């Protein structure tokens, strides 16, 4: 029994949470 | 900020250079021709070295504030802090 | 010689008129008088010695310690069993100086079962004498080259029977007695040169015959008759050892947790405070108290932790100090602050710290913890030298109050 | 709290307690980081915390050193109850803190 | 970009009306109206306008300072995930009314972490430095590890997403930069056994040419000679191969576990 | 001795200090020696940071007496120059410059002292912070400021003030919009005591002027926008505004007690 | 008339003490003892000697007129004279 190690959990910066947010407004 | 500190004491009037030297003994500040003042202001480095000196070695627990010099000529300011000093030429205005 | 004569320059016409150029550049330069402006300018322990043992005092709790009487830069310390190690002998005690700046223990002694407490032979300079979880008192002599204990007592009906919490040989030189209560309301009184059976033996009961499961003691400076307790009841008992009353004298309610560690006034001086005691528990209170009256007198409640020990300054009379094992060690002068530490500092890791010791000379602090480190502090001397206003400071202190 | 408990028609009046405004935030913040730190003191578990092997030192077997670890704690708590009860008097229960 | 839909000049026709009732001019109703729900909403859209206004500053910094993206990020969720939710309201809900409250609390506490964020990255990263210029020795860089291991732990008081494998990708940087000085030493090792980098002290080897009845030999023996001098060079491994490998939680008080000499 | 070390030492961490005993002391050595009713006392200007402003409030700390703070609107010239900016200036020498400066972002038109902290500059915004600056520390940009939240001050605040005694007191203010808040010097992330001034079916007041009377820190009153002066108590059963005062056909510019 | 100018500085601000020096290091009117007075003013003496051919050495047109010392405890003017010198010690405050 290693520590298995957890995946990449990660923050989505403001650039890319901004272009997803205009996708879910221009969806919107 | 250091530039218009340079020109707030350069236009009171009299003030011939504001060549402000550190502790190292580079001119740290200089505002006239550097050759002609640099081994002045060496002069001035190893004579408030012994200013400290005086001050030290006259008494224990004071500490050298400040210097007024009048010359024939002029009157030039020597300012220490304890860690770095001032050397500033005024002139009888 | 600087002149034949001093005066006629100064007495001169024309000298002095070079001096009243003088004194007007003096009048020149004295009509300023023009002060700067301030423009808002504006203008303890110590770390001593750390000991460890690697092959010895590793993983183990600092079970006691003791200073040597006759060895004041000595320093005795008690270990349980290593659960890292069970083939090991459970408990171990090593003997450390501060003379010498070697991080070897200079006398290492071990045992069958693990030594709950220990004291120094205060008359008996070879004589180092230890409690073990047993109820065997183990006897240890430095001269002897074996690590296994010279003398031991049984733990038969007639002696103790009962983990020993607290051991200390007291007494005169003609006249001194090894004192032993384990964890059942057994004292036996003992002495040095023979461990086969107690001088004096009897069982503490204090109401209905209950029996009072011990876990600290203390003695009065000079009081070999009577003494006072800590149980585990969070109560506290002022006892007498002979006479015609034999045994426990007071029931103080006081306290609500389990009893850690109880010690008497040791500052001996101008106006005497032997009647006080303060009094540790797992309540997280520092209690101090006294004889005559059955109340808490004060209760010290700044603790977010198990406090473990306390003890008095034995030179300095409001002094006194305390750990927890959270890992402060805290120091309180009550001519100086009743209320907050006066000292305190805390260890690096911040361990369970267990056992705690003065010096004589009042001074040192020695700090045990569940790891084995004896951590020497030094106390700083504004706080640690007492003045002699500080007697009466102290006893005005207890007049507020 | 001393000067609260000799003060207490003052804890009827409301022109203290309008005034004692600044200071009892203060005073329910830090009842509130002390049973914060108890809150955490509780978190970690009694084995995992050094009292039990504490206790197993001084000679409390660790049954009874959890009973006596959590009522210890339960008079901490009892103890903040008398200090939050002190601060805004009696009916304090009724707060809106 | 963020923006968000107000008017400050609205409170110069709130402005307006206050003074002009008071001067006995009887104004139209939908006037009051708006100048009653702009006293209602004045307070609440300017704290949305500088939480905006904040936010995007921060931005400014962490991609700037992105070196640092991975201590932000439990926050950078909850200040995403709350303007995520905060794209459902509109200006008739009452639901922004605690709303721009905890947004504002939430762009405060993100200011906190992140300044906390710049200077113990700046004192952790010229420590980093102070690793890149100072003494081939293991106690310099020990004290150096112990102060950068210190600023990790209280930076574990913030307690972010994915903090601990940042630091892990820091002591992978440490460990490379340490090969680049292991390198120096060595090859210092390397110039001063014949005859940045450290001092190497390489020392002499006696050997006496000795005879005993009859028998011409050497004592001290070479392969002990050899031996020797991989003492010297096993010495001079150990400066930076027994420095002290930084984890990725220290924290981890109720582990005893998984501890190798690689990853110590 | 290079250009990279200057640049470096010069914006160091040692040298603010240095800097202020530097401007501080050769201007103490600005006096200039000889070695030979109304009226007017002075005049006073800067040139860079007075130019082109209004003065809206003064003060004169209770412990330095030469001292007077001068708080000024924005250059409407200058974009880039910061709103407010406060200078700080002495009547012992006859320096012309002033002895601080303090800027912020925002204007500013309330100045005062702490009359317990005079170190401590407090000033208060267009915006309706109530910024702190010290002159211990180096930094003309304000090293302490409130949140601006719908709890905090939001309006223009033209009155901020301090009563209580030297060992417990209180920072009052009052804004446009008639909302005070009661704060701390040492922490001013949050309101203490905040609550609305009003009266006339509750309309809100439009606060412009402030008067404490001496020896009072309960009562206190206001004058307005609406022509209407108004006492007020701080706390009790009539905590908010007392009563009302008519006769003024104009919106009132100040008040003073005696 | 020194005399009644040194009775007016019996009773200025702050006059720590008053002295001259007399004899070029060697002063003679002393209103305290032998250390204070005679090898703080042949400091002063020795200073100021090489100060003036400092200033000297900036220009030798140049001499000296006047000297002032402030300090936490003292703040000392100097006036040279002729072949003397003059020492006045006063208080800043």
């Amino acid at each position: 029994r290693k520590l298995v190690h957890d995946k990449e959990l990660a923050a989505e910066d403001e650039q890319v949470f901004l272009m997803k947010q205009q996708s879910l407004l221009a969806k919107q | 900020e250091v530039e218009e500190t340079l020109k707030r004491l350069q236009s009171q009037k009299g003030v011939q250079g504001i060549i402000v030297v550190n502790t190292e003994g580079i001119p740290i500040k200089s505002t006239m021709d550097n050759p002609t003042t640099t081994q002045y202001a060496s002069l001035m480095h190893s004579f408030i070295l012994k200013a400290r000196s005086t001050v030290r070695d006259i008494d224990p627990q004071n500490d050298l504030t400040f210097l007024r010099i009048r010359s024939k000529k002029n009157e030039i300011m020597v300012a220490p802090d304890k860690d770095y000093f001032l050397i500033v030429i005024q002139n009888p205005t | 010689l600087t002149e034949e004569e001093k005066q006629q320059i100064l007495h001169s016409e024309e000298f002095l008129s070079f001096f009243d150029h003088s004194t007007r550049i003096v009048e020149r330069a004295l009509s300023e008088q023009i002060n700067i402006f301030f423009d808002y300018s504006g203008r303890k322990l110590s770390l001593n010695r750390q000991f460890f043992d690697e092959r010895w005092s590793k993983h183990r709790v600092v079970s006691c310690l003791d200073w040597s009487s006759q060895y004041p830069e000595l320093l005795v310390a008690s270990y349980n069993n290593n659960e890292d190690a069970p083939h090991e002998p459970d408990g171990v005690a090593l003997v450390w100086n501060m003379k010498y700046k070697k991080t070897t223990p200079e006398y290492v002694f071990h045992c069958q079962s693990a030594v709950m407490s220990a004291t120094f032979a205060k008359f008996h300079p070879n004589l180092v004498v230890g409690g073990t979880y047993s109820g065997q008192i183990v006897l240890w002599d430095n001269r002897s080259n074996k690590r296994t204990p010279v003398q031991r007592t049984p733990l038969s009906a007639a002696a103790h029977t009962h983990p020993v919490y607290c051991v200390n040989v007291v007494g005169t030189q003609n006249a001194h007695n090894l004192i032993s209560i384990s964890t059942d309301g057994k004292i036996c009184s003992w002495s040095l040169d023979m461990l086969s059976h107690p001088q004096d033996s009897m069982e503490l009961v204090h109401k209905q015959s209950k029996a009072v499961a011990v876990t600290s003691m203390s003695f009065p400076v000079g009081d070999v008759n009577n003494f006072v307790v800590g149980s585990e009841e969070g109560s506290v008992y002022t006892a007498c050892r002979h006479g015609s009353k034999a045994g426990i004298s007071e029931m103080f309610e006081g306290h609500q947790g389990p009893i850690t560690g109880i010690h008497c006034h040791a500052a001996v001086g101008a106006v005497d405070f032997s009647h006080l005691f303060v009094t540790s528990s797992f309540d997280w209170t520092v209690k101090l108290w006294s004889t005559k009256n059955n109340k808490p007198l004060y209760s010290f409640e700044d603790n977010a932790g198990y406090v473990y020990d306390v003890m008095w300054s034995p030179t300095h009379p409001a002094l006194f100090a305390c750990v927890d094992g959270m890992g402060r060690l805290d120091l309180w002068n009550l001519n100086n602050d009743t209320e907050v530490p006066t000292a305190s500092i805390s260890v690096e890791g911040n361990p369970a710290l267990n056992r705690v010791r003065w010096t004589h000379s009042g001074r040192e602090i020695a700090v045990g913890d569940s790891e084995g480190q004896i951590v020497i502090y030094d106390v700083g001397e504004q706080i640690a030298v007492p003045r002699n206003d500080e007697w009466a400071r102290f006893g005005r202190t207890l007049a507020e109050i | 709290f001393r000067i609260f408990s000799r003060f207490n028609a003052l804890f009827v009046r409301p022109h203290i307690r309008g005034a004692i405004r600044e200071y009892q935030t203060q005073l329910i913040q830090r009842v509130k980081d002390d049973i914060e730190s108890l809150h955490d003191k509780f978190k970690v578990q009694y084995p995992q915390s050094q009292a039990c092997k504490m206790s197993h030192v001084r000679d409390l077997p660790p049954v009874s050193g959890s009973i006596i670890w959590a009522k210890q704690i339960d008079r901490q708590l009892t103890a903040y109850m008398k200090r939050v009860e002190d601060v805004l008097g009696k009916g304090w229960e009724n707060h809106v803190e | 970009k963020l923006k968000v839909n107000f008017l400050p000049e609205i409170i110069t026709l709130s402005k307006e009306v206050r003074n002009l009732k008071w001067l006995g001019f009887r104004v139209p109703l939908a006037i009051v109206n708006k100048a009653h729900q702009a006293n209602q909403l004045y307070p609440f859209a300017i704290s949305l306008i500088e939480s905006v206004r904040t936010y995007e500053r921060t931005c400014e910094k962490v991609e700037e300072r992105n070196t640092i993206s991975l201590l932000v990020a439990g926050l950078k969720k909850e200040v995403q995930a709350l303007i995520a939710e905060g794209i459902a309201l509109v200006w008739e809900s009452y639901k922004l009314d605690p709303y721009v409250q905890r947004l504002a609390e939430t762009v405060f506490n993100f200011q906190e972490k992140v300044d906390d964020l710049l200077i113990i990255e700046e004192k952790i990263d010229l420590e980093v430095r102070s690793l890149e210029t100072c003494m081939y020795d293991h106690k310099t860089f020990s004290e150096i590890l112990n102060r950068v291991q210190k600023a990790v732990d209280d930076l574990n008081l913030h307690s972010y997403s994915n903090l601990p494998i940042w630091v892990n990708k820091l002591d992978m940087e440490i460990e490379r930069i340490l090969g680049v000085r292991l390198q120096a030493g060595l090859r210092a090792w390397t110039q001063v056994l014949l005859g940045p980098g450290g001092e190497p002290k390489i020392k002499n080897v006696v050997h006496e040419l000795r005879i005993t009845n009859q028998v011409i030999y050497l004592n001290p023996p070479i392969e002990e000679c050899r031996y020797k001098l991989y003492q010297e060079m096993f010495a001079w491994k150990m400066v930076v191969l027994s420095l002290p490998r930084i984890q990725s939680q220290r924290y981890q008080v109720g582990v005893h576990y998984e501890l190798t000499e690689e990853e110590k």
